[PDB]
């Protein structure tokens, strides 16, 4: 079916992307020893 | 405000006549002891602390909903009503409707609870830490409880205890004088005089106010030491009552603030006209009622940066938490912005430049200078202390000090204990307890009848002896101070025991040694006695204080004393950075000529080849006065000459020099040269200390209080207090408080570039007639949601290099909010960003089957929800919501390039001086901010449903990397424009575009 | 009056005449680097695009069935005794259906006459321009039975009887293909041609359904839809007169005065439906004949 593009796939991506970027941003302001 | 004398001399009920043993069995109190800490703390409990009642606070659920309900927020909340009202109506009409205006306003309530939530967060943070300042530094009283003599929080005070109060101190509450010596007040603030009178136990008046032995809450005593008891406390207070509801402060305008609302009102003006504008055009172009308020809302939001006044407070807030850990505790928020425009700095020599530790180093008699202060491996000196000149210079050094060793002090050295008196007398105390004997004795035999304290009318000090030995006529007059005054107040010197007649010779000699030791950084002090002949003043002569009686001239000065007072460790440093940063700086002190010259030319305050007019003379072998005065950068005014002085030569002065030292000038003085500088159109920062400082420290723009050694009128009278009494602390509160300014523009240039790539497509969708590139719903989540952290990111930057390397800013011309700022934010990052925008929005259109150039035009058809067969570039149909859903999708690509331009605009925004290679990425919050909007922008784009809740539908990948071009491109630009400016200064790109 | 103009340094609202000659030329160098880096992207990112497909067409699927005339609110509703009312969707009808006529389709080289009964799909290969332009498959306005613009011009608007011409989204490389025969137990009962996409309309609610009269279709052979034999299409470069298989229907006996919501819906493998866009698959079209 040249009509289906897979966007399960890119929903799943952005959404790891979204959750390791938030964690990052949390350790960052939450940082224990990045002074 | 008729608060004065006719709300006070009717409230008037006192215990002043009660004589010492009525006072002591009413209060219950031990009359020299004072209470104990047990009952002491037994008081507090039952009446409270020694404080007023303060307003009433607003509770927590008051502030949030006011924020909720908030101006900015009242927009968006009848744009939620406006849609539920739309849905209403929908849902009466045809079967089956949609939930489009219903999501939509459930929108907009997030949005406000998002913008409410994040607005009182940031608002509760700067009022908790405001309110911490109050409670940095509190002001003590000194009470005596069991026995000990103690300094305790003035809220820890209560009724019935004793306190005392000497000159300087302020008056905890009201009290009644039961000792006193010499006690002078100021009621100024209570009868309006600012006169002094003075305070005694003895009973004089029977009226509360006119008594001379009762101490009212508020007042200061301005001369003397007394002791009292405490009679009323808190709001009981005589002053209290007053002060508690008639002396409320006014509304003080922060002109960091005023030029905000300034230009807060400047941009809501415009972007309300653009709004209404933009509704009439849609209601035109037959659009929705209801969309016409969603393009209204939109066009506002994104073009009214709201978060200014909080990007502002918390730069203030940030900002004066810095000076405090930084050894400056701004009295007011207003301070903290006049810091970074200091121009002019007249510090003290004694007490803020150097640590104010004396140490007899150098003597001279006997017509030769001898070294002192062994060190303390009980050598003695590197003379004879058999010296006959000596044994009567330790006499008079001893003798004539005013100064005691306190107790516990016998069990370590003598150059590491402490004293109670003058820093120069805790040195000669030191010195004759090293190297000559026990002062405690050498006292004593020499009792001292009568005694002069230092006065500046009569500039010495003064004492009266009873010599107990036998070849003396039973009188020894022994009196120091300024060694040129004590020189002319002589007739003889004891030379290796034999008086002879003070010649000129002799007076030359101690000219050069008093230039000699004076160049070396020591302060030099004249010391004298006389044998009063025996027929004419018998054994027991009485010796009038008040009325001189006894010669005053013709004594006999026996020798020199100095000593030394090193500067701070980061007083060259800190001089240094002034003059690097084009501060003026001046020193007011009170000591000889000589010595402060010294002084100022090792510190740095007169730097290599600057000469004064003396030291030109000398080097010519010329008269002073036919040398040319402009040659002359620096100089050295003396006390008396610029009491003689008038205005004009006060400007010449202070304008044609640029180091000068004020030595010998009193400290009442320092007001008139606080004007000459404000005269010559200065901001100025003069350090206080003591009483008599309190006009000049009023009277300039930056009052910088003692906080140490500086008494409560400095510290009230001040507008900034110095936590280390140390001068380098001034220097980096300027820095500070041009940081402030620096991160203030850097914000205010972050905020308002993103407002033209967000208002860009609606005035091209409306000019270019293209389907709508960027939504409502976009600009609302960007402005409120993404961009809400990165805009207070740049309040926490650092300080560039160059921050001390630049003239100081002036308040009438360098304004935050300036041309250049939008021409660089509006006119040249805005449009890379809209650019990068309009890119990425065609890239999706076009791989979705509509070319760039078909699309112009279509929106007219696009927008129709009943032509559901458009045909695209290739000639394909597509439906109304289908091709809706390709809008949606380009609104969520424009929100992502948007972002990915914010990245490098928010980069470039860290520094503009600087390249971001020198400053570097150490600001933890704002990389905080990018991952976060980073994280969010994906979020929104991915989470399943927000396709038919926000609109925003899954974003391909080869899209994301649409923009990124435009965010480098931003990011060199503002590098090489960086760089022109750093390599050629004052340049057209530096007069242009440095914002 | 200070701000607006001062002669001294020939001041012009604020800045110098060699100011303002100096920020124009800076800003025309730089908006023009700008605007031409904004079209050299453009034109780098057209290249990548090809000339006879989309990079994307999953936004396009299934294809949507739509109506002629285009109507507002779908909405056709008029007074058979009125000569004007009705003026509108004639006029719409007409100005699509003029595509059709013989005239048109004289040039035998552009139109190619394909079989006058359902067949198979007519590929012709690839989408590229080795073999240029490619042929169209004719289609006779005949096929259409009373509402044809050959006979009666007023297409049953006149009489009462709408015909609401039905057609088909044309979507680049698209294959229909109807239901098999072995699952047709959920759709009405519709004349089965493998080689016809079908569709049928039918009523909304129990009231529409009862109202509706008498269904009457018109289409190529007689099958209520679409012939095979007119797709894939291949776009406006490789196809640029192409004509897209049609089909009408007439509402006979339909109650006078009266609001019908009608809803055709079309059936196949790769049509689908949607509960927010009403048009992706089926539509539905309000009808009053008000005489
Ligand atoms: C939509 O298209 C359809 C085509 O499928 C059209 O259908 C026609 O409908 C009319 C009206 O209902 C029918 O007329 C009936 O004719 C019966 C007898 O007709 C016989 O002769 C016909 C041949 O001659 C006629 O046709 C040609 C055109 O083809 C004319 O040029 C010619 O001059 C003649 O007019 C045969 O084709 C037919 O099969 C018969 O053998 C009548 O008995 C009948 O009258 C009854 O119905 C009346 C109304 O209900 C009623 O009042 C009477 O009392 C009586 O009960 C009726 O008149 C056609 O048969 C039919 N087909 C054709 C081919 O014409 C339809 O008209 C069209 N819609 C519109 C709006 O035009
Ligand atoms: C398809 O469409 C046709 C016509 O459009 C419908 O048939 C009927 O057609 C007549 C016109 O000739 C319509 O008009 C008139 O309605 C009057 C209202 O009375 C109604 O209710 C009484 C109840 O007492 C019924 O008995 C009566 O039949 C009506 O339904 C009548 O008074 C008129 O009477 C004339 O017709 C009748 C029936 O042929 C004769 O017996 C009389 O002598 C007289 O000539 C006339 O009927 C009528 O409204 C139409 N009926 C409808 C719309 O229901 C078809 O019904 C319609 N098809 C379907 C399936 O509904
Ligand atoms: C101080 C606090 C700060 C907070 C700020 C951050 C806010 C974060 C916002 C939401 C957090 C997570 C919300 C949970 C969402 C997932 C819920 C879920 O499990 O959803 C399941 C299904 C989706 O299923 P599907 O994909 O098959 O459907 C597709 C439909 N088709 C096929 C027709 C297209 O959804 C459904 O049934 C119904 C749809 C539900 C979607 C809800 C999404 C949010 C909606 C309103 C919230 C508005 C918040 C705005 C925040 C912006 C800040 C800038
Ligand atoms: C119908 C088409 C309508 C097009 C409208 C386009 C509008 C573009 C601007 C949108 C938002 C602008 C917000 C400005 C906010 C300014 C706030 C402020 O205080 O600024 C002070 C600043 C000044 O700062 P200042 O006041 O602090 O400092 C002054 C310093 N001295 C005194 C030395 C000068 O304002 C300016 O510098 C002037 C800005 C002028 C901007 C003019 C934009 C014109 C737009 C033309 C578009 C034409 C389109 C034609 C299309 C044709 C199609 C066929
Ligand atoms: C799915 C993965 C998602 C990853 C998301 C990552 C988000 C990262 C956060 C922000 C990114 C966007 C802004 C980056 C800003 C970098 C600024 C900078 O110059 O820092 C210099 C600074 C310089 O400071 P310094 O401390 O190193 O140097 C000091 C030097 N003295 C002492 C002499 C003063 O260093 C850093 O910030 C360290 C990190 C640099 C990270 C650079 C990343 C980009 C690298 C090249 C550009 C892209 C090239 C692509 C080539 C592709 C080829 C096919
Ligand atoms: C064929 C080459 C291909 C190259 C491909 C890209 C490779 C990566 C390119 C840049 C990343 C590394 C940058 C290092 C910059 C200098 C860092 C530094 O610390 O020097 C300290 C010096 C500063 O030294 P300093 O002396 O001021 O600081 C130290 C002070 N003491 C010693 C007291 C501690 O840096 C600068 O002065 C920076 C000047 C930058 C001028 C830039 C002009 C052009 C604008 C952007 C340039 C390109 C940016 C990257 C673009 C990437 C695109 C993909
Ligand atoms: C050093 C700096 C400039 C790099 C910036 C990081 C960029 C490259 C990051 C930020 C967000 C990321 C995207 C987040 C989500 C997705 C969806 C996934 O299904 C494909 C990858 C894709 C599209 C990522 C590609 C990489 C990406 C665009
Ligand atoms: C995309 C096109 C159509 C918009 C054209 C707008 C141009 C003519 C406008 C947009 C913003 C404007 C600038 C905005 C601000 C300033 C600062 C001011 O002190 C001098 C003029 C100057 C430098 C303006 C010059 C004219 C300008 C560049
Ligand atoms: C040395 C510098 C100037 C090189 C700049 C290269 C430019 C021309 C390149 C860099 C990144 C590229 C973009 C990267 C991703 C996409 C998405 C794709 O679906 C269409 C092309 C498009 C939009 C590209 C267009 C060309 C582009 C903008
Ligand atoms: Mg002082
Ligand atoms: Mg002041
Ligand atoms: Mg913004």
């Amino acid at each position: 079916d040249p009509f289906y593009y897979d966007y399960e796939t890119v929903r799943n991506g952005g959404l790891i992307f979204a959750a390791l970027a938030f964690i990052v941003g949390l350790i960052i302001i939450l940082s224990k020893r990045l002074r | 405000e008729r608060d004065m004398d006719e709300l006070k001399k009717e409230v008037s009920m006192d215990d002043h006549k009660l004589s010492l043993d009525e006072l002591h069995r009413k209060y219950g109190t031990d009359l020299s002891r004072g209470l104990t800490p047990a009952r002491a703390a037994e008081i507090l409990a039952r009446d409270g602390p020694n404080a007023l009642t303060p307003p009433p606070t607003t509770p927590e659920w008051v502030k949030f909903c006011r924020q909720l309900f908030g101006g900015f927020s009242m927009l968006l909340w009848i744009g939620a009503i406006l849609c539920f009202l739309a849905y209403g109506i929908q849902a009466a009409t045809e079967e089956e409707p949609q939930n489009d205006n219903l999501y939509l306003g459930v929108v907009l309530s997030a949005v406000v609870i998002i913008t409410g939530c994040f607005s009182y967060y940031q608002e509760a943070k700067s009022s908790k830490i405001m309110e911490s300042f109050k409670n940095m530094v509190p002001q003590q009283a000194l009470v005596i409880r069991n026995g000990e003599k103690m300094s305790i929080n003035a809220e820890e005070v209560v009724v019935g205890d004793l306190v005392e109060v000497k000159g300087g101190d302020r008056i905890p509450a009201d009290l009644r004088i039961i000792s006193a010596n010499g006690c002078k007040v100021d009621n100024s603030s209570l009868t309006g005089e600012s006169e002094p009178q003075t305070r005694s136990p003895d009973f004089t008046n029977e009226n509360p106010l006119e008594t001379r032995n009762i101490a009212f809450f508020s007042t200061n005593c301005v001369e003397g030491t007394a002791r009292g008891i405490v009679v009323y406390t808190g709001d009981r207070t005589v002053m209290g009552r007053i002060a508690t509801l008639a002396s409320g402060l006014e509304g003080g305008q922060t002109p960091i603030a005023a030029e905000i609302e300034h230009f807060i009102h400047i941009i809501t003006g415009v972007a309300v006209f653009l709004g209404v504008s933009f509704f009439i055009l849609s209601l035109i172009l037959e659009y929705t009622w209801l969309e016409a308020v969603i393009f209204l809302i939109g066009i506002i939001v994104a073009n009214v940066p709201e978060g200014l006044l909080a990007t502002v407070t918390v730069c203030l807030t940030l900002t004066a938490k810095r000076m405090a850990r930084k050894n400056c505790l701004v009295k007011n928020l207003e301070a903290v912005e006049t810091l970074g425009s200091t121009s002019t700095i007249c510090s003290d020599k004694t007490g803020t430049l150097t640590q104010n530790r004396m140490t007899v180093a150098h003597m001279w008699f006997d017509n030769q200078i001898h070294e002192a202060d062994t060190t303390e491996n009980q050598s003695g000196v590197s003379f004879d202390k058999t010296s006959a000149t000596w044994l009567a210079l330790s006499r008079i050094a001893g003798l004539c000090n005013r100064a005691v060793f306190q107790a516990n002090q016998e069990n370590l050295p003598i150059l590491k204990r402490a004293v109670a008196g003058d820093a120069s007398e805790s040195a000669l105390l030191k010195c004759i307890e090293l190297c000559c004997g026990s002062v405690k004795e050498m006292r004593e035999r020499y009792t001292k009848i009568v005694e002069i304290p230092f006065n500046s009318t009569n500039k010495y000090q003064l004492s009266i002896h009873k010599n107990p030995n036998t070849a003396e006529p039973r009188h020894l007059l022994v009196m120091k101070g300024a060694p040129e005054r004590i020189l002319d107040r002589c007739s003889s010197i004891l030379i290796h025991g034999k008086e002879q007649p003070l010649d000129e010779e002799l007076k030359d000699a101690f000219q050069n040694a008093y230039l000699e030791l004076g160049g070396l950084g020591e302060r030099v002090l004249g010391f004298c006695h006389l044998f009063l002949p025996d027929e004419q003043f018998p054994e027991g002569f009485q010796f009038d204080t008040d009325d001189v009686n006894f010669p005053l001239d013709n004594l006999c000065f026996v020798g020199l004393i100095s000593m030394i007072d090193p500067p701070r460790a980061a007083v060259p440093d800190a001089v240094g950075k002034c003059r690097s940063a084009g501060i003026k700086v001046i020193m007011v002190t009170g000591d000889h000529p000589i010595t402060a010259k010294a002084i100022a030319k090792g510190v740095g305050i007169i730097s290599e080849g600057n000469e004064t007019v003396e030291d030109i003379a000398a080097r010519l072998n010329i008269p002073v006065s036919q040398v040319n005065p402009r040659d002359a950068k620096a100089c050295v005014v003396h006390g008396s000459d610029l009491k003689d002085m008038t205005s004009e030569q006060l400007d010449d002065i202070l304008k044609y020099h640029t180091e000068i030292v004020f030595a010998r000038t009193s400290p009442q003085q320092k007001l008139i040269i606080v004007e000459g500088c404000q005269r010559q159109g200065a901001i100025v920062a003069v350090t206080g200390d003591g009483v008599n400082d309190s006009p000049a420290l009023k009277k300039a723009d930056i009052g910088v209080a003692m906080g140490i050694a500086g008494s409560d009128v400095s510290k009230q009278a001040a507008d900034m207090i110095l936590l280390d009494d140390n001068f380098a602390s001034i220097v980096t509160g300027v820095e500070e408080g041009r940081l402030i300014f620096d991160n203030l523009k850097k914000s205010i240039a972050y905020t308002l570039t993103s407002n033209i790539p967000e208002i860009t497509p609606f005035l091209i969708f409306i000019i270019a007639n293209i389907p709508l590139p960027l939504g409502t719903v976009t600009i609302l989540c960007i402005d409120l949601g993404t961009d809400m952290v990165p805009a207070i990111s740049l309040a926490y930057e650092q300080a560039e290099s160059d921050i001390m390397k630049r003239q100081p800013r002036n308040p009438k011309t360098d304004k935050l909010v300036n041309e250049r700022l939008i021409s660089m934010a509006y006119g040249q990052i805005g449009m890379i960003q809209a650019l990068g925008g309009f890119f990425t929005y065609f890239v999706i259109l076009a791989e979705n089957g509509f070319l760039p150039i078909h699309l112009l035009g279509l929106r007219v058809n696009w927008d129709d929800r009943w032509i559901n067969d458009v045909e695209d570039s290739y000639g394909q149909q597509w439906t109304y919501e289908q091709r809706k859903i390709v809008e949606f999708t380009c609104h969520t690509a424009f929100f992502v390039s948007i972002v990915v331009v914010q990245w490098a605009d928010l980069v470039i925004c860290k520094t503009r001086r600087n390249s971001v290679f020198q400053q570097g990425m150490k600001n933890k919050i704002l990389i905080f901010g990018l991952f976060e909007e980073t994280a969010l922008a994906a979020f929104l784009s991915y989470c399943p449903g927000m396709g038919v809740a926000l609109r925003m539908y899954p974003l391909k990948p080869t899209w994301w990397f649409c923009a990124f071009p435009y965010s480098l491109l931003i990011f060199v630009y503002d590098e090489v424009r960086k760089l022109i400016i750093r390599r050629r200064p004052g340049g057209w790109v530096e007069k242009e575009t440095y914002y | 009056k200070k701000f607006i103009w001062n002669s001294e340094k020939k001041e012009f609202l604020g800045r110098t005449g060699g100011s303002w000659f100096k920020i124009l030329l800076f800003y025309v160098i730089f908006y023009g680097c700008l605007a031409g880096i904004f079209i050299g992207t453009i034109q780098v990112m057209l290249l990548t695009i090809s000339e006879f497909k989309p990079t994307y067409q999953d936004r396009v699927a299934p294809p949507g069935l739509t109506q002629i005339p285009q109507s507002q609110k779908t909405e056709i509703s008029f007074r058979p005794n009125d000569p004007q009312s009705y003026e509108s969707y004639v006029v719409s009808i007409v100005r699509f259906l003029e595509k059709y006529k013989d005239l048109a389709q004289k040039d035998d080289m552009i139109f190619e006459d394909c079989g006058n009964v359902p067949s198979e799909l007519k590929e012709r290969g690839e989408y590229n321009n080795e073999r240029g332009e490619r042929k169209v498959c004719r289609f006779r306005l005949e096929w259409l039975g009373n509402c044809s613009g050959l006979n009666d011009e007023t297409y049953g608007y006149k009489d009462g009887k709408p015909c609401v011409i039905i057609k088909l989204n044309r979507v680049l490389g698209f294959k229909p293909k109807p239901p098999k025969n072995e699952s047709l137990e959920t759709y009405p009962v519709m004349k089965y041609n493998p080689y016809v996409l079908p569709v049928h309309c039918t009523g909304k609610r129990d009231e529409d359904k009862e109202k509706v009269g008498t269904m009457e279709y018109f289409g190529l052979g007689g099958y209520p839809g679409f012939p095979l034999q007119y797709y894939p299409y291949y776009g406006k470069l490789l196809q640029p007169k192409y004509l897209q298989p049609l089909m009408a229907v007439q509402f006979t006996n339909l109650t006078m005065d009266t609001e019908i919501r009608i809803e055709c819906k079309a059936y196949g493998e790769n049509i689908g439906y949607s509960e927010k866009d009403r048009f992706q698959g089926r539509f539905d079209v309000k009808i009053e004949v008000k005489s």
